[PDB]
């Protein structure tokens, strides 16, 4: 529900306030049963993790421990790869700069404990480039691990071998993608893949590799080390586990808390962070998981609590679980308008329906901006928008047409008017 | 931009073909109702006169005029030229 | 910081880093 | 990279003389049988053809692409 | 995306790792695996641009020798992402965060400050080349919205006000407290943490037998 | 709001091909 | 028999494991409109114009990459593929420049016949345009590259056939370019290729630029003199004279290539 | 001799045509008349060419005028652009 | 207007042209622009169907409004660019018009 006990926050540093180094890391005991953990099996660590029923911390949804369960297949005399990615283009995931600047460890011992439960050799972390503070960070952390011998073969004084890389992003959001960060890493240019070769089965450097998002590779040692029934409880059904929660814009202190899923949309602003700047009254509507998923307005707000299931009944994605509020003076079509010149500046192209679908909606919303289209362009954009939706490469393709269709879904009469007021003026 | 036809037609005609399939038996090799709503009854072409005289003098499908008759020549069948006659 | 910190850093952690496979 | 006009067996004739109308400049024939594609559904039902009319063949068999296995996988392998 | 050569920007100019940055080449081929050297591209075309913003064709060619990749591979990535600079960027590249989240917190607001202070329009160098400002996307600091990005600085919360102390103290002396401005450090609950205050639960905390 | 300039066609084209002029030296 | 059984509509054809939806398609005798497939060129997934629907499936999928798997019945003629090409074909002609009276793949087009067979009757598209920048590729290849639909087959021949990897794709978004970032020319042999493998008129031979149009071309079925290969090509005739010398397949000799001098 | 040539050769025969006749042939070339045109300077990268007329004129191109190195010329009037 | 032929070698005007009239064999003009060469029409086969002046996306091929063009002979039939480049050379003044007056019907 909600209220989430310190006692029960896993990542205690967010904020700093202590040493993201080792010797807080240490106060922290963050490697306390890490060469336990490894002892009891890599059959032990993908336990706890279906036991704790965790969803994806990224923005897709997915079970965990089955997404880890995949690439548990025996070798096939290629070394299995691990991929993390510390890559957050999706506006309001400042949800993972934090692990990074922050509780680095915390996702050091992620990758080890991770590691062996998909029997990686090895874990690249591909960091946004524009971090390079946050870059400095983690392999000063890393190499605090190493220095201590925790990582590294014989890692934590135990049989199996592990090695964890830092990689440089260079400025492109759909590096984020589960398949074009890892051609990036290749070195070729970020454009994904198809599925049908999944990344299991064929990887970076053609292995066996899996992607995770850092929040989900961090929680990993802690929902082992501690009980993940322990965590399961927290969360709803399906849903469970606290994920961090960013709430940027319109709301009177805005920041990234580690309360629970699962929670009341009204409660999380009132409670938590600032309530809506203006009252909660002034509110437009509410952009739950980050620029991709569809804004929800206020009538639904304060009805569905945060968590991938409720959201999935409202029509929008728990996704990042970025919370991003619009108050009344907001201008609901400009502020969308600039998502999708946000998806223009940065999709591939590699897809046709993309490429032009993505760009043929910049201009019309310009133009909607503008009120210069008439009335009918905007159901137009409605069926522009599904012909995007199920027919590109990447999700990307997905996501630029979900805030499309939210403000045309809820926000149609003020649309017609902006159309109607330019008319009038002639 | 899709033809405003009658099934009625399809029907009654697609029966009118049965009728005559069972009363020439000897003759007809073929009868089919096109999506057209017309009829055709393809004929060995020993029944010519026998097809056509029954459908000149029968009460219940009195043909009494010979529209046209022509021959399209499919080179490839065996038997190139397919002459038809239509009948009102 | 420094335009070089970073991968100095990795310089630095390349003994750290045991052999890598080769196809 | 349409297959669609490779599927039904053409009897052709001969090339012969196409000139130029000296007047206009325009190609001229004396071949009756230039324009001339008849166009058959098998091998057999266009050498029965030309034999019934009493003229040479020259038969070419058909040459349909074989299967050649695609993957997309395949090209990340290294 | 053409490059028609340029006697400034142009295969001419000669382009080489300082012998420095030549040993930090090799650090970065090893942590991929052995030959996989073409992985190598995005970390040396970094160190290309961190040798040299301007990053010139000759630069890009002789990337490709060193990792022995083809030219045009180079060339792909180079275009591809927005980090590396193929035009000889200022001194100090400012980059405004102008995403939804920025904007609803006035980050455009920022940007007409910056425009007057450095009195240049929005995209290209100052005629000092001192500082060069460009209108960049999301940058993953939504939390503090108005936000710039200094060559690495990635200053935050940033009032008009501020980017004034700010941009005065690139343009005198240097290292301006790069970071946040109000206080509320990174994505602190302004008004208070409100979490996080009960002390940490110590290691073996919890352990609930994994 | 018997005449001498009588249309003759052409062939406007170009000549479309090219003989060798034989070498004009002899060997 | 590891035929695995796959039906198209219904056709209940058997294939062997690891045959493209595309090409199950192809057995029953099935085209699904296709751009950027080449059957010898690497499956690429870019123009996504061969979406169709396995049965009872939650999204269409690509023929062209998708191994098609155990008794899955491919709709190529539903109400859903039709709507998922329909859909595509307003895409590439929307950013598509009119000048199909200069493109002289003017009946050689793939993209004009997909548009006028599985596409639609008219335009949403009330917005402006894009343009690139025409450059010299050589004196063979005029590349009017406003015509690309980045359907990347120039750059995976030029990869893969012929291994002169100076082709690329340059820039992201709807800005990106294909082909070559400095101004080489692409020299090699088998560079004509490109032309007949680009399906779109954007870089086109030179030479016959503007002589002829594909429907008058009389084609006569001939071999190649030039070279000892022997490969096989049409001679394109026009009122007799030869306009364009273009490869015919022959699995063995020439696989639907032949080389910059006999071209 | 027309815009394109033409012109017979003295021992052509195919010059009898013309005895107590003449040669049609126009005196308005339209390679000169195009170039006897001011270059259309424009502010935009991207320029249309409607042919000067809403279909009166010809099929609507868009024209990159990117690079004053090169003036666009629309396919269809062979009108110079100047950037 | 600005003097350059409309015609563009499209040959959309010869593969539609029932009676078989029209052999407009093109090149590229030397100014790297796309013109005729050639152009015809044989005027004693031509049928004034229209179809030509119907299809031309661009309205360079017309079908004026003379009817007073009979000839003595067989070779002032055989019409080439030439005689109808300045044939609309003539006729633009008269033929404009009627185009404007008709241009929204079709
Ligand atoms: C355009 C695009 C950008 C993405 N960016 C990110 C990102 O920055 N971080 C991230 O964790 N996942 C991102 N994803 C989702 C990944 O594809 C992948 O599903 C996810 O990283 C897996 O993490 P998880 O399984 O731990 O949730 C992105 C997906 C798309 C289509
Ligand atoms: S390619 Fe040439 S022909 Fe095919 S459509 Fe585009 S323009 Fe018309
Ligand atoms: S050029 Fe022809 S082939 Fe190369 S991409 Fe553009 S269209 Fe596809
Ligand atoms: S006349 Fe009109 S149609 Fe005939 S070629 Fe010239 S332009 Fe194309
Ligand atoms: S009018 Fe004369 S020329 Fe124009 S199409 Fe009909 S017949 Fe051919
Ligand atoms: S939008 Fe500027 S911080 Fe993400
Ligand atoms: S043809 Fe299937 S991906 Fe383009
Ligand atoms: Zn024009």
């Amino acid at each position: 529900f909600g209220s989430l006990k310190d006692e029960d926050r896993i990542f205690t540093n967010l904020y700093g306030r202590h040493d993201w180094r080792l010797k807080g890391a240490l106060r922290r005991g963050d490697w306390y049963k890490t060469k336990e953990i490894l002892l009891k099996g890599p059959d032990w660590i993908l336990g706890e993790m279906k036991t704790s029923g965790l969803r994806g911390r990224g923005g897709a949804g997915f079970p965990t421990g089955l997404k880890w369960s995949f690439m548990n297949k025996p070798s096939d005399g290629r070394p299995k790869y691990l991929v993390v990615n510390a890559d957050e283009g999706e506006p309001g995931t400042c949800k993972d700069r934090e692990i990074m600047r922050h509780d680095p460890h915390k996702l050091v011992e992620g990758c080890l404990v991770g590691g062996r439960a998909m029997g990686a050799r090895a874990a690249y972390i591909y960091i946004r480039g524009e971090f390079y503070n946050e870059a400095s960070n983690l392999q000063v952390a890393i190499r605090e691990a190493y220095e201590a011998g925790l990582i590294g073969k014989n890692a934590c004084g135990s049989d199996y071998d592990f090695d964890v890389f830092v990689v440089r992003g260079a400025g492109a959001y759909i590096c984020g993608e589960e398949t074009a960060l890892i051609e990036s890493i290749e070195g070729k240019q970020g454009k994904p893949r198809l599925k049908p070769p999944f990344p299991a089965d064929v990887g970076v450097f053609g292995c066996p590799t899996t992607v995770a998002n850092v929040e989900t590779v961090a929680v990993s040692p802690t929902i082992c080390r501690r009980g993940g029934t322990w965590f399961a409880g927290f969360g709803r059904e399906r849903n469970s586990g606290t994920k961090l929660f960013n709430i940027s814009g319109h709301v009177n202190h805005p920041c990234t808390v580690e309360e629970e899923m699962s929670v009341p949309l009204k409660e999380l602003i009132e409670k938590h962070a600032g309530g809506v700047t203006g009252g909660w009254d002034n509110l437009l509507a509410v952009i739950p998981g980050g620029s991709s998923t569809p804004l929800i307005p206020k009538s639904v707000c304060e009805t569905v609590l945060m968590d991938f299931d409720a959201l999935v009944q409202a029509q929008t994605g728990l996704g990042t679980a970025a919370v991003i509020v619009m108050d009344r003076s907001t201008d609901i079509v400009k502020a969308i308008a600039r998502l999708i010149e946000f998806y223009k500046h940065e999709s591939c192209g590699q897809c046709t329906p993309c490429r032009e679908g993505v760009d043929w909606m910049n201009k019309v919303m310009a133009r909607f901006v503008k009120g210069d289209a008439r009335p009918a362009e905007i159901d137009s954009l409605w069926e522009i928008s599904k012909q995007i939706e199920g027919h590109t490469i990447c999700a990307l393709g997905d996501g630029a047409a979900w805030p499309v269709q939210g403000l045309i879904r809820h926000f149609r009469p003020e649309l017609e008017d902006r159309m109607q007021r330019f008319a009038q003026q002639h | 931009t899709v033809r405003p036809r009658s099934d009625v037609t399809h029907k009654q005609l697609s029966a009118f073909g049965e009728y005559v399939a069972e009363i020439l038996p000897k003759y007809v090799q073929q009868v089919q109702v096109s999506c057209l709503d017309e009829l055709e009854i393809c004929i060995h072409p020993d029944g010519v006169i026998p097809t056509l005289t029954f459908l000149r003098d029968h009460t219940n499908a009195q043909f009494k005029s010979l529209a046209d008759l022509t021959a399209v020549d499919v080179p490839t069948r065996q038997n190139r030229f397919e002459i038809v006659y239509n009948l009102l | 910081y420094n335009t070089y910190t970073f991968l100095d850093l990795n310089l630095d952690l390349s003994k750290f880093r045991l052999p890598q496979p080769s196809s | 990279s349409g297959v669609n006009n490779t599927k039904k067996w053409k009897m052709e004739f001969d090339t012969r003389e196409r000139w130029e109308n000296p007047l206009m400049g325009w190609a001229s024939t004396a071949d009756p049988l230039s324009n001339m594609v008849l166009t058959f559904s098998a091998k057999e039902d266009a050498i029965a053809f030309a034999e019934k009319n009493g003229w040479s063949y020259d038969v070419e068999e058909k040459k349909v692409p074989k299967p050649k296995s695609k993957s997309y996988g395949a090209n990340f392998s290294w | 995306f053409v490059h028609r050569d340029t006697p400034e920007n142009n295969p001419d100019t000669p382009f080489d790792f300082t012998p420095e940055n030549y040993k930090r080449i090799e650090a970065i081929v090893k942590n991929y695996p052995e030959g996989h050297q073409a992985a190598a591209v995005l970390p040396v075309l970094d160190l290309a641009q961190r040798q040299n913003g301007w990053l010139p064709i000759s630069a890009m060619n002789k990337v490709a020798e060193v990792l022995q990749v083809p030219p045009m591979r180079v060339y792909e990535v180079a275009t591809f992402y927005t980090m590396y600079n193929r035009k000889p960027v200022g001194k100090y590249h400012i980059q405004v965060c102008t995403t939804t989240p920025c904007m609803l917190r006035d980050s455009d607001s920022i940007l007409e400050t910056l425009q007057r202070k450095l009195g240049i329009k929005v995209g290209e160098t100052t005629p000092d080349k001192l500082f060069t400002l460009i209108e960049v996307e999301c940058l993953g600091a939504c939390v503090n919205a108005p936000m710039v990005q200094i060559n690495d600085n990635y200053y935050e919360d940033l009032t008009p006000k501020d980017i004034e102390e700010i941009i005065d103290e690139l343009k005198a002396g240097k290292v301006p407290k790069p970071g946040p401005r109000s206080g509320r450090f990174c994505c602190e609950p302004a008004g208070g943490l409100t979490s996080l205050t009960e002390p940490p639960k110590g290691p073996g905390f919890g352990v609930q037998a994994g | 709001p018997a005449t001498p300039e009588q249309y003759v066609p052409y062939s406007t084209t170009r000549k479309k091909i090219h003989e060798w002029v034989p070498p004009s030296t002899p060997y | 028999s590891n035929l695995i059984e796959v039906f198209v509509d219904g056709q209940s054809v058997m294939v062997e494991p690891g045959t493209t939806v595309l090409q199950a398609c192809e057995k029953v005798g099935m085209q699904i409109p296709r751009f950027c497939y080449h059957e010898r060129l690497s499956v690429a997934g870019n123009c996504r114009m061969c979406l169709v629907e396995i049965e009872k499936a939650p999204k269409v999928v690509a023929a062209c990459a998708m191994p098609v798997m155990k008794g899955w019945n491919i709709l190529t003629n539903s109400e859903k593929s039709k709507k998922a090409r329909e859909g595509v074909m307003e895409f590439l002609l929307a950013n598509h420049p009119l000048d199909c009276p200069i493109c002289d793949q003017g009946g050689e087009c793939d993209l004009q016949d997909q548009s006028m067979m599985f596409g639609s009757d008219r335009s949403r598209f009330l917005e402006g345009k894009r343009a690139v920048e025409d450059k010299n590729i050589g004196p063979l290849v005029k590349t009017i590259m406003t015509r690309c639909i980045q359907c990347t087959r120039c750059i995976r021949f030029a990869s893969e056939i012929a291994g002169v990897d100076d082709l690329g794709t340059t820039g992201r978004g709807n800005d990106m370019q294909v082909g070559t970032y400095i101004e080489k020319m692409f020299m090699s042999e088998l560079s004509g290729n490109v032309i007949d493998i680009c399906p779109v008129g954007a870089l086109t031979s030179k030479p016959y630029a503007f002589t002829a149009r594909p429907w008058e071309t009389r084609k006569t079925e001939s071999i190649d003199v030039m070279d000892a290969v022997g490969s096989n090509i049409v001679v394109s005739t026009r009122t007799g004279e030869v306009m364009r010398i273009l490869p015919r397949m022959h699995e063995d000799i020439n696989e639907e290539w032949i080389s910059d001098k006999t071209r | 001799i027309t815009h394109t040539g033409q012109v017979y050769d003295e021992k052509d025969y195919r010059r009898v045509r013309f005895v107590d006749r003449q040669k049609e042939v126009n005196e308005n070339f339209a390679i000169d008349l195009i170039a006897q045109q001011p270059v259309n300077e424009v502010e935009h990268r991207i320029i249309a060419c409607d042919g000067g007329g809403g279909a009166l004129g010809h099929p609507k191109v868009y024209i990159n005028l990117d690079k004053e190195t090169k003036t666009g010329t629309c396919g269809y009037c062979g009108l110079q652009f100047k950037q | 207007p600005s003097g350059e032929e409309r015609c563009i070698a499209c040959k959309l005007c010869e593969a539609i042209c029932p009676a078989q009239a029209i052999t407009i064999e093109a090149e590229p003009r030397a100014d790297g622009s796309r013109r005729t060469t050639r152009y015809d029409i044989d005027m004693t086969k031509c049928i004034y169907c229209g179809f030509c002046q119907e299809a031309c996306p661009v309205d360079a091929i017309v079908e004026g409004p003379n009817f007073e063009f009979s000839t003595e002979t067989h070779e002032e039939l055989l019409y080439n660019k030439e005689k109808l480049l300045n044939n609309g050379d003539k006729w633009e003044a008269e033929i404009a018009a009627n185009i404007q007056a008709d241009y929204l019907y079709r």
